């Protein structure tokens, strides 16, 4: 019975954190970074899915019965789908600019042009990479998905793995693996507890994007390329789901919250 | 400064020519350049404009199309590419300087001209006299009429006056109705108001003997005056 | 004999302060506290002019109370106009190091100096469309903190080698040094009728010199700190300084001794600039504390805060006409206030 | 020493300055505000029609 | 509606263009100050990282661009104009350590030194000091013990012990510790290895810096 609780907390924790770091990164003058776009942009898309895909999940796999018209059904599963996909690829945007900034500081390629361009590209690409996921839904009673074919439908669903978790995670873990190596071995105690700190931030955020986002990525690709699926189905996507929202509410904390100079700020700015 | 234009040539009708207007001494990067031509008899009349680094680009409505006006900074030039020369286009082109920014005297240089033959909503600004009689050292006045007030909301009322000397390129005297362009005698006045302007010489000497053109800067086309001829 | 020499000097500097003490019947405060106060006045940001990419440390308005030149680190000064936020020309510098800016009354030429100890003055009205850098004044040992245009072909300068200098244009030579100050002469300030300026340097005292001759006619203390800014009631006979002691006061030529002082006490921060409406009666003052203070010369009643501003004002500026008050901070954002 | 002569002199010059008392220099001051209060912008807010700024 | 302002708002664009592009350019571009200590070699450093007021010695190296900013020939009130060097990627420093028999000297240096590390407006940016003339101080000290400079010293008079206590001493005047790193160098090789030093420690605050901002320290 623990689940409704569950996921009544992580929504509220993740539209405060949400809410929070917009106002912090809007109403404070000095907090205009580059890096500081790809945050507020990262906290825009978690917002967004959290407050859209959250009740439509829990209404869909709780009662088993969509509660929506055909038209909201053609609607709600795209934004849904592409408010996930913009957030894995801005935390993929991310950690390249961050691998820019650290791995390669000399070519000072972290300029606030490339990070609307960034922005709008990863934008563009979720709105578009994946628009099928519009146009092929269909209504009953649960309203699903309607293929023309075997062989399309598994494409296109390997495709979207590749693009939300494969291609994003890889990109992640080679950028934050060679800051890593730089942090190690780029030096020539406090120095080594400050690098030890840094590779436990690294960590934290690689390990817990990696993690939160596999057992979706895994059902997804089991069930519709393989053609799987229902009893510990139900319990498994409503873990997954729930899990998929704690990352949403944990990326504020764990990028801005966790960082000193964020936490002084915003302490300074309230 | 200096602008020095070529590229006038007996066109068959109906062909293509390209004119050339190389700048010395000035900036030309920075400064917006129009095309002017003036036929062999009539008055002045507004050709094209590129403003500055290409932004914009404005072509009068009877040469819309058929000239294409382009520039090169890096080689300080200015190309006039004109196609289909119908018989009307006859005239020697001048190539006109102009700076736009607050306090600034668009229009000051004007090129030496290139005499060119080809064989065989406006703001209509009238001049209410074509040919005076004037006396070495009579005050003189000449009027200017235009159809569409001048006198912009932001207090600025866009009227030059220009002075061509015979046999000369015509030169800046007054813009915007009152003020004078650097290097001219202070006898020039400017004064009247929205669709009815004055300008008054003092004490006129025989060095300002000549055809006076009023122009409009509201908005293009900048339809010239018909000119008011002087004589002594 | 030295010691005797410098008793005399003390014993003269005794008298005159008993004698400026003797001549002070009422003070200020006393005389103005029948008229009524200005009340508060709320004056929003018209404008803001956006086009710095660093720290901005001087500005000045054009004589027609439109054209407003702004000088940043970032090696460029931009001359904008005021009225439709457009700029008309963005001068850069030889040096990005300036630290003042003055635009010329005829408003042909504009002078900008800095750390590179030069007074660079730039010709803008030439026919060549490029601002071209008419002289390049130089003689100053140490930076020069501000500079001021007596007319087209004079102008004064105050450098941190604790002297001013009249230079003439168009010779490029100083014709007079005010000498006289023991520390870096950090802000200067001409009359109305450009006849006699002041200056004030970090020696915590305000000095009246007289152009014609280069003398100090007066010298005024009071201060306990730098005097990082000056300006003059617009009568012409009263000037008001800032300091870095978070306090601006009022003296007055002709009794020759402070009027009054503007201090509150919730500030500690020192001043960086001062100026006064067209009317002389409000004082603006440009605070450290990120916003600049809208006080009353007639009362030290502060009238208003034009809190704006995210860093530092650096410089501030009353239009001639007293339609609008600029404020340029390190923010690289210079504001207009109505 | 030379600077010392020039101190004095110049201190010497100062203290022979007409000196009027604070109440004439104050109620001059208070004088000119009074005159010039109702053409200072800033004092006493123009309207929005005759004001450049908007 | 802007009959010929549209052109003044053309060109006031045109410009800001400019300026954007300038400013661009201008951030690739690191920034150092170079304070010294008077009579320092800063002349000898200077002309061997190159390979009136204050002279900028803009030169590159390895695509970088650095600006050097030398400020010690003004004699003023040093807090009047010193905040305009906030955001200097580094503030180099000079210490003619030779010159700590001369008179008292590395004294006055050392003052200078805790000044100018100290000020409210340098609380982060790193310095880069030189302990220059090596090879004369090596000499010097072979004369004369240390302990003229300063009675405190109980060690070998060598080079080795001598250079490392002052080094100590001079990164023991930073109050302001866990902030600013400061990188310390013996500028005495006649080689191009001291603007080497100079790039391979500017990297290094530059990625100090890039990983504050980013968020990881
Ligand atoms: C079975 O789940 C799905 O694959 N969904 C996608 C289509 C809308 C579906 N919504 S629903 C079941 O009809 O209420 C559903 C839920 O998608 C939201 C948004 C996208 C997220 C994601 C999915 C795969 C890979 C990476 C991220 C998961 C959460
Ligand atoms: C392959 C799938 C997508 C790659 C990630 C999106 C591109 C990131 C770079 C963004 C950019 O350079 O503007
Ligand atoms: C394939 C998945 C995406 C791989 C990397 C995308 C970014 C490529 C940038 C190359 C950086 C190497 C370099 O030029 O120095």
């Amino acid at each position: 019975w623990v689940l409704i609780a569950g996921y009544i907390i992580v929504f509220v924790v993740a539209l405060i954190g949400n809410v929070l770091v917009c106002v912090a990164v809007w109403k404070n003058h000095h907090m205009r970074t580059v890096t500081n776009y790809f945050i507020v942009n990262l906290s825009l898309a978690d917002v967004l899915v959290t407050i859209t895909c959250l009740p439509a999940t829990l209404v869909v796999d709780i009662t088993e019965t969509w509660f929506f018209g055909q038209s909201l059904c053609k609607v709600i599963p795209y934004l849904q789908t592409v408010s996930v996909s913009v957030s894995v690829l801005t935390l993929s945007c991310i950690a390249l600019d961050r691998w820019y900034a650290i791995c390669h500081p000399l070519m000072f390629k972290s300029t606030a042009k490339r990070a609307r361009n960034s922005i709008v590209i990863i934008w563009i690409v979720s709105c578009i990479i994946m628009i099928p996921q519009a146009i092929v839904m269909e209504c009953s009673t649960v309203c699903d998905e309607r293929w023309g074919g075997e062989i399309y439908p598994k494409m296109y669903h390997i495709c979207f793995f590749l693009v939300t978790y494969m291609a994003p995670l890889c990109l992640m873990v080679l950028a934050y693996l060679q800051i890593f190596r730089k942090l190690w071995c780029r030096q020539i105690i406090k120095q080594i507890r400050a690098r030890r700190k840094t590779a436990r931030m690294l960590m934290v955020v690689l390990l817990v994007f990696a993690i939160c986002y596999l057992p979706i990525s895994i059902l997804n690709v089991l069930k519709r390329v393989f053609g799987m699926f229902r009893e510990t189905v139900y319990a498994w996507f409503t873990f997954s789901h729930w899990l998929v929202y704690a990352n949403s509410a944990a990326n504020p904390i764990i990028y801005n919250f966790l960082s000193g100079k964020f936490r002084e700020e915003f302490k300074a700015a309230f | 400064v200096q602008l020095v234009e070529s590229g006038g040539g007996l066109v068959q009708p109906g062909g293509s020519r390209k004119l050339s207007c190389s700048a010395s001494g000035f900036a030309f990067s920075s400064f917006g350049m129009h095309w002017v031509r003036q036929a062999p008899e009539k008055g002045l009349e507004w050709v094209a404009y590129i403003s500055s680094g290409s932004g914009t680009i404005y072509y009068a409505d009877t040469v819309k199309g058929r000239f294409t006006i382009s520039r090169d900074d890096p080689k300080n030039t200015l190309f006039l590419q004109m196609t289909s020369l119908r018989s009307e286009d006859t005239a020697m082109y001048y190539c006109v300087r102009s700076i736009y920014y607050y306090g600034s005297s668009p229009f000051d240089f004007w090129g030496q001209g290139t005499t060119l033959t080809v064989s065989a909503a406006d703001i209509v600004m009238t001049q209410a006299t074509s040919s005076v009689p004037v006396t070495p050292g009579e005050s003189v006045s000449i009027s200017c009429r235009s159809s569409k007030s001048l006198l912009h909301s932001n207090g600025n009322t866009y009227l030059y006056w220009f002075l061509q000397r015979p046999g000369q390129s015509p030169q800046l005297l007054i813009y915007r109705m009152s003020n004078l362009a650097s290097g001219v005698p202070d006898r020039f006045s400017g004064s009247g108001s929205g669709t009815a302007f004055t300008l008054t010489i003092s004490r006129l000497e025989a060095e300002d003997v000549g055809v006076y053109y009023c122009m409009q800067h509201l908005e293009y086309p900048l339809t010239f005056g018909a000119g008011t001829k002087l004589e002594l | 004999e030295l010691d005797q020499l410098r008793q005399e000097a003390e014993q003269l500097k005794n008298q005159i302060r008993d004698a400026r003490k003797a001549c002070a019947d009422a003070t200020l405060s006393q005389i103005t506290n029948n008229i009524d106060p200005v009340g508060r006045i709320q004056m929003r940001t018209r404008r803001t002019l956006r086009g710095h990419l660093a720290k901005i440390y001087a500005m000045h308005w054009g004589t027609d109370s439109r054209l407003l030149v702004s000088a940043s680190q970032d090696g460029k000064l931009i001359i904008w106009d005021s009225y439709t936020t457009n700029k008309v020309h963005a001068i850069p510098l030889r040096s990005s190091w300036v630290m003042t800016c003055a635009y010329a009354p005829s408003g042909n030429y504009v002078a900008c100096g800095g750390l590179d100890n030069i007074c660079s003055i730039y010709n803008l009205k030439t026919r060549e469309g490029n601002v071209r850098v008419s002289r390049e004044l130089a003689g100053h040992t140490g930076y020069l903190s501000c500079c001021r245009f007596l007319d087209d072909n004079q102008i004064v300068t105050s450098s941190g080698d604790t002297t001013c200098a009249l230079w003439d244009i168009e010779t490029g030579q100083q014709t007079t040094t005010f000498t006289g100050h023991t520390g870096d002469v950090m802000s200067l300030s001409l009359a109305p009728d450009t006849r006699l300026f002041v200056s004030g340097a970090c020696d915590a005292s305000a000095k009246l010199w007289d152009v014609r001759e280069g003398m100090c006619r007066q010298t005024f203390t009071g201060h306990e700190s730098d005097i990082n800014a000056i300006c003059f009631f617009p009568n012409g006979n009263a000037f008001a300084t800032g300091s870095d002691d978070a306090t601006c006061r009022l003296f007055d030529l002709r009794a020759d001794q402070e009027l009054m002082t503007y201090s509150h006490d919730n500030i500690i921060c020192g001043i960086t600039s001062v100026s006064f409406s067209k009317s002389g009666r409000l004082l603006l003052a440009g605070y450290d504390d990120f916003n600049c203070n809208v006080w009353d010369a007639l009362k030290a009643d502060r009238a208003g805060v034009l809190a704006g501003h995210d860093n530092r004002v650096s410089c501030l500026g009353v239009t001639d006409d007293g339609m609008a008050v600029a404020t340029g901070s390190w923010d690289s954002f210079l504001k207009i206030w109505n | 020493i030379a600077q010392a002569r020039k101190l004095v002199e110049q201190l010497k010059m100062e203290a022979n300055i007409d000196r009027i008392k604070v109440s004439k220099a104050a109620a001059d001051l208070m004088a000119y505000c009074e005159a010039h209060a109702k053409e200072d912008p800033l004092l006493t807010p123009v309207p929005a029609s005759e004001n450049p700024f908007r | 509606l802007s009959a010929e302002d549209k052109a003044a708002v053309e060109r006031s664009k045109m410009i800001d263009r400019n300026l954007r592009e300038d400013g661009e350019k201008a951030a690739r571009e690191v920034k150092l100050l170079l304070l010294g200590a008077g009579e320092s070699g800063k002349s000898t450093i200077v002309k061997q990282m190159k390979i009136t007021g204050i002279v900028e010695t803009h030169f590159t190296f390895k695509d970088l661009h650095f600006k050097m900013f030398d400020v010690g020939g003004q004699r003023d009130e040093r807090k009047k104009w010193i905040h305009c060097f906030e955001g200097v990627t580094a503030i180099i420093f000079c210490v003619a350590l030779s010159d700590y028999d001369l008179v008292n000297r590395m004294h006055e240096s050392m003052k200078l030194f805790d000044s100018i590390c100290n000020n409210k407006w340098f609380t982060d940016t790193s310095i880069i000091l030189f302990l220059n003339k090596k090879d004369l101080f090596e000499e010097k000290i072979k004369k004369s013990p240390l302990t003229i400079c300063y009675p405190e010293y109980a060690g070998s008079n060598t080079y080795e012990e001598a250079a490392a206590y002052i080094q100590c001493q001079f990164e023991d005047l930073n109050k302001r510790k866990d902030t600013k790193e400061i990188y310390t160098h013996f500028t005495c090789s006649t080689d191009t290895k001291n603007v080497q030093f100079v790039f391979d420690a500017v990297t290094d605050v530059i990625i100090k810096n890039n990983l504050k901002d980013c968020g990881l320290f």
